[PDB]
């Protein structure tokens, strides 16, 4: 996903989340929505499963 | 000087508070920031780590 980084200030680790790495071709069973906003330098994340 | 029978409003009753409690935090708290003081390597002064 990248080669290397140079310099930065912010590094945050959120709560752990479990995933399934198996990929199938069946019908979907869940819907995930995400909203990303940027007001006055503040990034906003809204989501619900 | 002469007051007749009836209701006359004179002033207002104010309940002044007696105590003032303020509590922003619950306990001691800290977010990870010691990595800039505990990094593997640092930066120079011509280009310093903001
Ligand atoms: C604040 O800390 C106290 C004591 O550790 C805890 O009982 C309380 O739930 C905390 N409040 C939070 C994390 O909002
Ligand atoms: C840096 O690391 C050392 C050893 O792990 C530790 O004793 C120290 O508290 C850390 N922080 C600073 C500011 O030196
Ligand atoms: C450190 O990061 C700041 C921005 O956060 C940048 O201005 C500066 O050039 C960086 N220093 C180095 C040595 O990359």
């Amino acid at each position: 996903v990248y080669s290397s980084a140079n310099n930065c200030t912010f590094e945050y680790v959120s709560q752990p989340f479990l995933m399934d790495l198996e990929g199938k071709q069946g019908n979907f069973k869940n819907l995930r929505e995400f909203v990303f906003k940027n007001i006055d330098g503040y990034f906003k994340i809204y989501s619900k499963h | 000087f002469t007051v007749e029978k009836g209701i006359y409003q004179t002033s207002n009753f104010r309940v002044q508070p007696t105590e003032s409690i303020v509590r922003f935090p619950n306990i001691t708290n800290l977010c990870p920031f010691g990595e800039v003081f505990n990094a593997t390597r640092f930066a120079s002064v011509y280009a310093w780590n903001r």
